[PDB]
RNA sequence: ACCAAAGCUAGCUCAACAUACUAAACAAAUACAAAAAUACACCAAAAUAAAAUAAAACAUUCACCUAACAUUAAAGUAUAGGAGAUAGAAAUUUUUAUCCUGACGC
RNA sequence: GUUUAAAAGAACCAACUCAUCUAUGUGGCAAAAUAGUGAGAAGACUUGUAGGUAGAGGUGAAAAGCCUAACGAGCCUGGU
RNA sequence: CACGCUUACAUCAGUAACUAAUAAUAUACUGAUAAUUAACAACCAAUAAACCAAAACAACACUAAAACGUUUAUUAAUUA
RNA sequence: UUAAUUAACUAUUCCAAAAGUUAAUAACUUAACAUGGACUAGCAAUUUCGGUU
């Protein structure tokens, strides 16, 4: 016998159905979507098309990424999108030499980031890149709220970037309860980023957490079904009485 | 599976506690250390290495404690002594002719003087004669003596420069130190331990120690008289 | 000096808390609700068990100086 | 409740009664009511076992009705 | 970051297909470790008057050492972003007035 | 080598290997290693008294049997509630607020033989 | 004349459709040494596929090899290869709804 | 048990532990045994229970020994 | 007795054939019915303090430095 | 192994990265980790042993 579905959307029949249907649609489109995150160790090619050397045509080619690994040390830092790319190379780059796994790793470093709206210093394992990019988005929140989860790559970073999208939705007084013009300069300057509230608590969620949560949303005890009867003796009660 | 040390003492105690042997096995359960198991059950006696440890802190001062027995230690090969001052004893490392009955001395102070170095007294290095033998020495103040411990070992005092000591270790090198750093004065006990002699193959499996492999190897370079030069003098002060 | 205590020995520290409590203003989900351990969840903190009613076998032994009999001048006995 | 536990079955997990909470509980932590990534491929492989069986039974079933038809022509 | 390249030419997929990859295209040859090129200056906007760089209002350009470790965190200065850059335009503006 | 297929009881075990046949616990252990029993843990037979009882294992075999009509909880509740809370409507006194006059119970916790945690084994 | 011999059934196999996919039983006990009601915790972990084989040897290489894009062509073409064995696209094209499902299968 | 101021990796010799030599046995009582005869027998001794070290390894008073009756590297499954 | 096997144990009855390497019959096959009754054994307190001083007829010693314990203070459901 | 190609890991050393320090663009140091590229050795990995006689 044969399977009527094929394997590769029994995981996408299994988030139709069951429980996870009952997610936001806002967070489900979230997910369901697999955008190509940025190119970090192999380099790109910018034209479609290019001139053959040997050939001297033209030919379409083509971005294949190049599979990056991430340890689980990865998910409580900021790397930059970046892990450990495992493959294999040439010994004194000769093709026709002796073949060598090889596992290439990013230099960790220990540094400390200030964020303005949450207001503390994270003792983060971030990289240069994570540093670079910092400073190219000209500010850690910034970096947070500009690169998306395939760009971040980090369960920690996602779960900053939905502390922060919480406290400026919700307009937190906690951030200067004795400086109001400090915490409206703050808040002013990260308006491009405000989210609602229906929104901005289901960005770094996983799955597991989303259900986790949608479960205790729907948590509700089991009402006696003498609630149920007294209810509809009433109803029939008001019925007779107005049917007269 | 992995295995537990039998370490996990936090209370200080004179009498001896039950230790459970392990032949250079590590945690894991694979053999580390060749030669090692199979010897006499044997009780460990716990050894205050931190001479100069007052009992409160409310008299931090010198003091004076009393010898009550030299006795037999199958863990090292000194002999170790039981010192009592105070409301507690403790079991120390006995100089050559330290007997049941003594006093010893426990000074942190330096002075201008110096002061005479009996066997069991403990000064700093900083307040003994130039040129005086010594036991169990420190390498910071108050870490405790690392350093010579074993049975008839002693360093020697070479000078005192610059608020630092110099001594001289049984293996003939040169140890840099903080003058403030205690030190027992004297030889260690079991001068004659070198002249034992093991009458035989049994003795050394009593002692735990199991023969050696039969397979026969053959020499490398690594055999042959070595005379090397003496390493530098190691130094433990922090230069700013 | 040398404290007597093996690390490998002693009661191990607890492990790090999770990174989602130390986002401010921010729940954390865990598995409190399933009463149960489940991966990917954060480990929730539970405050120190309250047995309303005391139990004299299964209690916590009381300090010394929670005794009414206890002194401050120490006796020698 | 409806537990999973670590071999990938969906099982009714009947509750004891006990003096701690469950986050106390030695014998109970030790216990696991999840699946680990191995597991998936028994379940597919008990999904496709019970399937050929069912499909056999079917076709079992059918070949005996036809049987039947055949061998009494009562129509 | 190390920055690698394939020895061996992936087939083609034009219709949004993933590729077909093998056991030969993790083969990687590394082209480039950006740790050891020569690194670029960061640009900083003076917020106080430091006594190496110059006075509050200024944009200098230091390396990323001592713009990360000690003019951003004690706040000695700012980036050099347009709506930062704004700021000390708008500032230097009413303090030439006055 | 041994056997699997039979069931693991205390009896193919050494002596460190006592394993209960399925009763339950009367005590607990004392403090000389004896065991001291807990009369509140052990069952208490609740016997009625069967002197005046006209009533006998087995019934008439000319008498007629009833159909099945298995009780449900709309039934009951339409033979204890229905006629109080009706007749409480129809004089004009109902209070959806209190149910316990009717038989309603809020909380399991405070009687003695409560429902939902089954407190009482039969 | 003994030993013996012959049944036609139990059932299986390959497909189609298909609800959409860990059957039924789960009173009590079941990850204490499973099926043992009952005490102050610890719980969890990831780091490339390899080789047998072919290249008549064997070192670079060796389709499939438990990762979806199917079909008709382009096309075994461009290309990749101790440029050897072999590997091998794409751009661009075609694909009319349901029943008619059973068996030159045992 | 005997000899010894001796519990001396001493001596004689039991239980016990090994297995020197011979004869039977060789699909045998036995996939290593029987009988006679031997060596140690207070020690580097035998032995009960329970745990650990797992094969690109473990362990080894090196015999390339032993790691569940075939080990110059166990067995089972898969590649097949 | 411990470890291990689980009824192969006991009474009655039968054995043409099945098990005993053959019979007689039966602890070893078959059927029915019964049985092993706790005093012996298993499960059967923690938290701090005083505690250096071997077992070998243990008087006292040797070296290889040696398992085996009480008392005091606070809490230990209390009921065949 | 004095065979041919050379991995991982362990010990050296060096450069880069990172942290910094001095003076009016230069010089200098690395406690624990630890990343990339080279060097010298251990532990080692893959494969082979032309044919007529
Ligand atoms: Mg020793
Ligand atoms: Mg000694
Ligand atoms: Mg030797
Ligand atoms: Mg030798
Ligand atoms: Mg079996
Ligand atoms: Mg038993
Ligand atoms: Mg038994
Ligand atoms: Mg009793
Ligand atoms: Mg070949
Ligand atoms: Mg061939
Ligand atoms: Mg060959
Ligand atoms: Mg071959
Ligand atoms: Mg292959
Ligand atoms: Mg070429
Ligand atoms: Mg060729
Ligand atoms: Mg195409
Ligand atoms: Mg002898
Ligand atoms: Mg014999
Ligand atoms: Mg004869
Ligand atoms: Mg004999
Ligand atoms: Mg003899
Ligand atoms: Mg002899
Ligand atoms: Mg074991
Ligand atoms: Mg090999
Ligand atoms: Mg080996
Ligand atoms: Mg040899
Ligand atoms: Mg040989
Ligand atoms: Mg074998
Ligand atoms: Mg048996
Ligand atoms: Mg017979
Ligand atoms: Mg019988
Ligand atoms: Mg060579
Ligand atoms: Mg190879
Ligand atoms: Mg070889
Ligand atoms: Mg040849
Ligand atoms: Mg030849
Ligand atoms: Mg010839």
């Amino acid at each position: 016998p044969l399977h009527k579905v094929p394997v590769g959307l029994w995981k996408q029949l299994r988030l139709w159905e069951g429980i996870y249907s009952r997610l936001p649609r806002h967070y489900l489109r979230s997910l369901e979507e697999a955008r190509t995150p940025t190119p970090v160790h192999y380099r790109p090619h910018g034209a479609k098309f290019k001139i053959n050397p040997k050939n001297w045509q033209r030919e379409r080619v083509e971005d294949v990424p190049i599979p990056v690994h991430y340890p689980p040390e990865s998910q409580l830092g900021l790397w930059g999108g970046e892990g450990w790319v495992l493959g294999h190379r040439y010994v004194n780059n000769d093709k026709l030499s002796k073949r060598v796994r090889k596992v290439w790793k990013p230099q960790l470093f220990q540094r400390e980031l200030y964020s303005e709206i949450l207001d503390k210093r994270f003792t983060v394992t971030v990289t240069m890149r994570t540093l670079d990019l910092i400073d190219q988005a000209c500010g850690f929140d910034f970096y947070i709220l500009k690169t998306p989860k395939e760009d971040l790559c980090s369960k920690f970073g996602m779960d900053l970037k939905r502390g922060m999208l919480l406290r400026l939705a919700r307009q937190d007084p906690q951030l200067h309860p004795d400086d109001p013009a400090r915490r409206a300069a703050i808040y002013d300057r990260y308006k491009a980023f405000v989210i609602p509230e229906a929104e901005a608590e289901w960005v770094g969620l996983t799955l597991d957490e989303a259900v986790e949560k949608q479960r205790l949303l729907e948590e509700k005890d089991p009402i006696p079904l003498f609630k149920i009867f007294v209810e509809e003796l009433l109803g029939q009660l008001q019925q007779q009485a107005l049917s007269e | 599976a992995t295995s537990v040390s039998w370490k996990s003492r936090t209370k200080y105690t004179v009498m001896p506690v039950k230790m459970r042997k392990s032949g250079g096995r590590n945690h894991t359960g694979q053999i580390q250390v060749h030669g090692i198991g199979g010897g006499h059950k044997q009780r460990y006696r716990m050894i205050d290495f931190l001479r100069f440890r007052p009992e409160h802190e409310s008299k931090p001062g010198p003091f004076e404690e009393k010898v009550i027995a030299v006795r037999y230690d199958p863990c090292r090969s000194a002999d170790i002594a039981l010192v009592a001052g105070g409301n507690r004893k403790r079991w120390i490392i006995a100089t050559e002719n330290m007997k049941a009955g003594d006093t010893v001395l426990n000074s942190d102070h330096i002075g201008r003087m110096a002061v005479a170095a009996r066997e069991g007294d403990a000064h700093p290095l900083g307040a003994l004669p130039v040129g005086t033998l010594i036991n169990n020495v420190e390498s910071e103040p108050g870490r405790g003596a690392q350093y010579i411990r074993a049975a008839g070992t002693c360093g020697v005092l070479l000078r005192k420069v610059n608020g630092t000591a110099i001594i001289q270790l049984p293996s003939k090198r040169q140890m840099q130190v903080l003058e403030t750093c205690i030190a027992t004065v004297g030889r260690v006990s079991n001068v004659d331990h070198n002249k034992r002699v093991i009458g035989k193959a049994g003795r050394n499996r009593w002692l735990g120690k199991r023969p050696n492999s039969g397979l026969w190897q053959r020499k490398g370079g690594w055999a042959g008289r070595k005379i090397r030069p003496l390493p530098p003098m190691k130094s433990y002060v922090k230069l700013p | 000096a040398y404290e007597w205590g093996v690390r490998s020995t002693r009661k191990p520290e607890p492990p790090p808390l999770d990174r989602v409590y130390e986002i401010p203003g921010l729940e954390p989900i865990t598995y409190a609700g399933k009463m149960h351990f489940m991966p990917g969840l954060a480990r929730p903190v539970f405050p120190p068990w309250d047995p309303g009613w005391t139990h004299p076998k299964f209690r916590r032994l009381p300090p010394l100086h929670e005794h009414p009999l206890y002194k401050d001048q120490a006796c020698y006995v | 409740a409806w537990r999973r536990d670590i071999f990938g079955r969906i099982i009714w997990h009947k509750f004891k009664q006990w003096p701690i909470p469950w986050y106390l509980n030695k014998k109970y932590n030790r216990k696991r009511f999840f699946a680990m990534p191995y597991v998936e491929r028994f379940v597919r492989m008990r999904i496709e076992k019970q399937a050929r069986i069912k499909a056999r039974k079917r076709s079992l079933e059918r070949k005996k009705e036809k049987f039947l038809q055949e061998k009494f022509p009562h129509l | 970051t190390v920055i690698v390249e394939r020895w061996w030419k992936v087939p083609l997929a034009g219709e949004g297909r993933k590729p077909r990859l093998h056991r030969r295209h993790r083969v990687y040859k590394l082209v480039e470790d950006t740790k050891h090129r020569p690194k670029d200056n960061l640009e900083l906007v003076l917020t106080q008057s430091v006594e190496e760089l110059g006075v509050r209002g200024d944009l200098v350009s230091v390396k990323k050492s001592v713009g990360r470790n000690r003019l951003l965190p004690q706040g000695l200065a700012v980036y050099a972003s347009p709506e930062n850059k704004k700021l000390f335009e708008e500032e230097k503006l009413l303090r030439q007035e006055g | 080598g041994a056997d699997r297929m039979s069931k693991w009881t205390s009896k193919r075990g050494p002596r460190t290997f006592c394993k209960g046949r399925g009763a339950k616990g009367t005590g607990f252990h004392g403090r000389d290693g004896k065991f001291v029993q807990i009369k509140e843990m052990i069952p208490e037979l609740v016997v009625p008294e069967l002197a005046g009882f006209k009533l006998k294992p087995y019934v008439n075999y000319r008498a007629p049997e009833g159909t099945d009509t298995p009780l449900t909880a709309k039934q009951l509740f339409l033979e204890t509630a229905a006629p109080a809370i009706e007749k409480d409507f129809k004089a004009g006194t109902f209070d959806p607020e209190h149910l316990e006059k009717y038989g309603f119970e809020p909380t399991q916790e405070g009687k003695l033989f409560q429902l939902y945690p089954k407190n009482f084994p039969r």
